[PDB]
């Protein structure tokens, strides 16, 4: 998804 | 309805303090002076920085590069408060970040004002406190980044709000609907309209004597966009500036295509 590709910090912040 | 809400405002209460180990309760007993704990130690000068540098290479950039790794630190504690939401961990990862993206520095601003009076700041989990007028007198345009933080704070502070007030505030903050990008709007704006709701009652429960009180705090939700708007604009002119200046790898993802 095209935000979740560019966020990789607050992906795992948020996993 | 309204014990529905009530148990939403305490379900967030409660989750701000597992989030934030420095409320605004604990804040303002340091700060005036009402705690048993040890006083902090107070920067007023280059020789108290000096001096106190150990209990919290120009001095300007030492500085700016401190605020950063504690506005990392904040991001997630923020990240965690948003997970505590009823509804938020459902919403699409993407509209999780975004939510995030555009709305942790208004956040961090509405927090920063419970460690703020007028003439200071609280550092370092309260062990510190630098002085307004220190900051001021950083050369530019260092001098300049946080004194709209602190003209902020003074009339938001005037709003006597407590932690439980702040809790609501923050998750309507959080569940902003009309950020830049959002995939599915309507769920967060049914969360929010429920945030709201809990918002208004409990301002109502506890400023039963403060007139006009939500219509206040909406009205510092647009405030705080526009402080953050020119808070990126700063920042612009530090990366033109400004070399040996490279902001930590989790702000320099937040404000890219930031505003």
């Amino acid at each position: 998804n095209s935000v979740x590709v560019r966020h990789x910090l607050l992906t795992a912040i948020l996993x | 309805e309204s014990a529905d809400l009530r148990a939403l405002a305490k379900h967030l209460y409660d989750s701000y303090i597992k989030s934030f180990p420095l409320t605004k309760a604990k804040a303002r007993a340091i700060l005036t002076g009402k705690t048993t704990d040890k006083s902090p130690f107070v920067i007023y000068d280059m020789n108290s920085l000096m001096m106190g540098e150990d209990k919290i290479k120009e001095v300007a950039i030492r500085i700016f590069q401190g605020c950063q790794f504690r506005s990392v630190e904040a991001v997630q504690e923020i990240t965690e408060y948003a997970k505590s939401i009823p509804g938020f961990v459902n919403l699409d990862l993407n509209d999780q970040v975004t939510l995030l993206k555009y709305g942790v520095h208004e956040i961090i601003y509405t927090m920063l004002a419970s460690l703020m009076n007028k003439d200071g700041v609280l550092i370092s989990e309260g062990q510190g406190f630098m002085t307004r007028e220190f900051l001021k007198s950083l050369r530019k345009p260092f001098g300049d980044f946080m004194e709209p933080k602190f003209e902020f704070a003074v009339k938001f502070n005037a709003l006597e709000l407590d932690d439980s007030d702040l809790a609501i505030f923050i998750a309507v903050i959080i569940l902003s609907g009309d950020r830049p990008g959002l995939l599915n709007v309507k769920p967060i704006e049914d969360i929010q309209d429920n945030l709201l709701q809990a918002l208004e009652l409990q301002l109502k429960l506890n400023h039963p004597e403060s007139s006009q009180l939500f219509a206040k705090l909406l009205q510092k939700m647009t405030d705080l966009r526009q402080i953050v708007t020119e808070h990126v604009q700063l920042l612009q002119v530090i990366k033109k500036t400004e070399t040996d200046m490279s902001l930590h790898p989790l702000l320099q993802e937040i404000y890219k295509d930031l505003y």
